[PDB]
């Protein structure tokens, strides 16, 4: 153990002695691309001709990454 | 403890502290001199007005 | 077997004014500590 | 509403558009460049990087 | 550009003169409400008797609503 405490009756106050410190002065950016593993719609039926997952899937990303684009200015 | 003088992080959002190791944010410190320190063991110092 | 949620836009009162920002540094020993936006 | 203080104080606060340096006392305040590396000393004053 | 600074040695501070503004002073309010497409349960029997994912898969929703249900008072 190194953190000790020091009471003062003199100001009633405690004082935390015992820690060494980092200061933040600045910022060190970077930038992070990915990629998407797209898929391609597989032509073809499947049981329910009136399902198609693929499709839907994307169109579920398709948007959700419209919404995105149309955060930026 | 600055160079020198003393940095006074005031909030306690700035401050992050873990085991013996503290990470403060500079963005809003205050710089004082190293008499603050002696405001602890009276108040009426008469070197810094506490 | 339905969900129902209050979304809470902003408004403001005023609009393109000028604003500013005003940092401070010691002065030797001087300190201004009326920092932040003003509008 | 001012802080004020009877005694030497040196720091430096990096405002939107550059930064500042209080260079006060027997401390050593300086101003690199990334490509140049030190450009300027600073005697004691305020100034405006 | 029409963002400055202006630097003072008088008082050792610096303004960052021109920015255009908006001062929030009320709130409006909307009521967004969304509507569960539920799936019916689909009777007969799968590769596996002991699975019943569209079951479970309800109950993982039907549970989470509940929680949220206690949370209002």
């Amino acid at each position: 153990q190194n953190i000790t405490e020091e009471f003062y009756q003199s100001t009633c106050s405690a004082v935390s002695k015992g820690y060494l410190s980092a200061l933040r002065t600045g910022w060190y950016t970077s930038v992070i691309t990915i990629e998407l593993s797209n898929i391609k719609e597989n032509k073809c039926n499947g049981t329910d001709a009136k399902v198609k997952l693929i499709k839907q899937e994307l169109d579920k990303y398709k948007n959700a990454v419209t919404e995105l684009q149309l955060l930026m200015q | 403890d600055n160079a020198g003088s003393v940095s006074f992080f005031p909030q306690a959002e700035t401050c992050k502290v873990q085991s013996n190791r503290v990470f403060c944010d500079t963005m809003n410190s205050l710089t004082l001199p190293s008499e603050v320190n002696l405001c602890n063991v009276d108040i009426f110092n008469p070197k810094y007005d506490c | 077997e339905v969900l129902a949620y209050v979304v809470q836009l902003p408004l403001y009162g005023v609009i393109d004014t000028p604003c500013w920002k005003l940092h401070t540094s010691p002065l030797c020993c001087l300190t201004r500590t009326d920092r932040g936006w003003y509008c | 509403k001012i802080m004020t203080s009877k005694t030497d104080v040196s720091s430096s606060v990096i405002t939107s558009l550059g930064a500042i340096v209080s260079c006060y006392g027997k401390t050593k305040c300086t101003a690199s460049n990334k490509n140049r590396g030190i450009i300027k000393t600073f005697s004691n004053g305020c100034d405006y990087v």
